[PDB]
């Protein structure tokens, strides 16, 4: 029973800020609020009903109004759950280099960067682990 | 605030109260949790303490 509240885009982590606190001052059956970068206009609200929402966003700034119906917590869980790679992995680049495939030489657990040694052509090539897919595993 | 590298909870000191943890400034997203025990949202990611919580954290 979680639901969707159309905000200003840009402001969802500062509304998300004030309804927890308003749900706990004025004791609505609030339980979770989500606020993700992927989600942008969206804040998402579990709650115990429409109208606990409904009273939640009363007189809020920047917030647009509720969406129709409820969310279900399956559509929800890729947000709530998100590399692991080793050196002598083969990997796809898939961000100049599209679709090249290539070795891993360092991996940067730190910078969150893996070094890559193309199997085409001459040098070493840097790039954030979300850029690249793993297609062998050694 | 920042986010503790390993539990993601949201706080300004340099260690986490949850776990003396270091945390980072470099975070993403955001998730509240005002009740535990009635959150299903809350049980699918595994958070057992009430906070604010980052949705990703780097150094
Ligand atoms: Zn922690």
């Amino acid at each position: 029973m979680i639901f969707a509240v159309r905000t200003m885009v840009g402001q969802e982590k500062n509304i998300a800020g004030l309804m927890a606190s308003r749900a706990e001052k004025e004791q609505l059956d609030v339980y979770s609020i989500l606020a993700s970068e992927s989600l942008k206009g969206y804040v998402l609200v579990e709650a115990e009903t429409k109208g606990d929402v409904e009273e939640l966003i009363k007189g809020m700034p920047r917030v647009r109004g509720i969406v129709p119906g409820t969310i279900a917590i399956e559509e929800i869980e890729p947000l709530l759950t998100p590399e692991n790679i080793e050196k002598g992995d083969v990997v796809e680049i898939i961000a100049p280099f599209k679709g090249e495939r290539a070795k891993v030489i360092r991996v940067d657990k730190h910078k969150e960067e893996v070094t890559l040694e193309l199997e085409n052509a001459p040098i070493p090539i840097t790039l954030p682990v979300e850029g690249v897919k793993i297609v062998s595993k050694h | 605030p920042r986010a503790c590298l390993k539990c993601k909870y949201l706080t300004n000191d340099e260690i986490c109260p949850i776990c003396h943890s270091p945390t980072s400034e470099n975070w993403i997203g955001l998730l509240i949790v005002i009740n535990p025990e009635k959150s299903e949202i809350a049980k699918k990611a595994g958070i057992d303490i009430k906070g604010k919580y980052a949705l990703s954290v780097k150094e």
